[PDB]
């Protein structure tokens, strides 16, 4: 990947965590908001790119 | 039993959600020094070019 | 005077020091997207005779 | 059990590798410098002739 979009790509690394975790202490909050159905959160990529 | 039925596959507890957080306590814990590990590194070859 | 010309040369040679830039930083690339499978590095042979 | 197994296969990592690499640049970069170092012998032979 392009440095940019690299260093770019780890950010997202943490944003995942960031959104991950977020979601964990949601579902932890969930935790008797007891309709809560479990909600996921799906590892991707950026896409294909020209190289 | 049905009433019972939705607290295993559906709704939310303890523990599961917990192993979750701790693959993020991870996570983040490498992805950061990951990160500036990287920043440091253009650093190098910023120097290089000189 | 035409040695000068290897000098060149020898920047070409350089710029292969720039794909390995390229490669670790590509190679960096592949952060926890679970789906993933590598591509690597390659070195050749040679031979060369004189008249 | 094949679950387990492809763990192993999956072995696809990415960090290390940029000790190794950033260097083989950094070389020929700290080389380039050297590199100069002789070509500018050209340089100063120039100025000489001037």
């Amino acid at each position: 990947m392009g440095i940019f979009g690299t260093l770019y790509t780890g950010v997202t690394g943490l944003k995942a965590s960031e959104v991950q975790i977020a979601t964990t202490g949601n579902n932890i909050s969930n935790a008797n908001a007891t309709f809560y159905t479990r909600q996921r959160v799906v590892q991707t990529t950026n896409g294909y790119i020209t190289t | 039993s049905v009433y019972s039925e939705y607290q295993s596959k559906s709704g939310v507890n303890t523990n599961e959600e917990l192993a979750a957080l701790i693959q993020y306590q991870s996570s983040y814990g490498a992805a950061a020094k990951i990160v500036s590990t990287v920043d440091q590194m253009l650093d190098t070859l910023l120097g290089l070019k000189s």
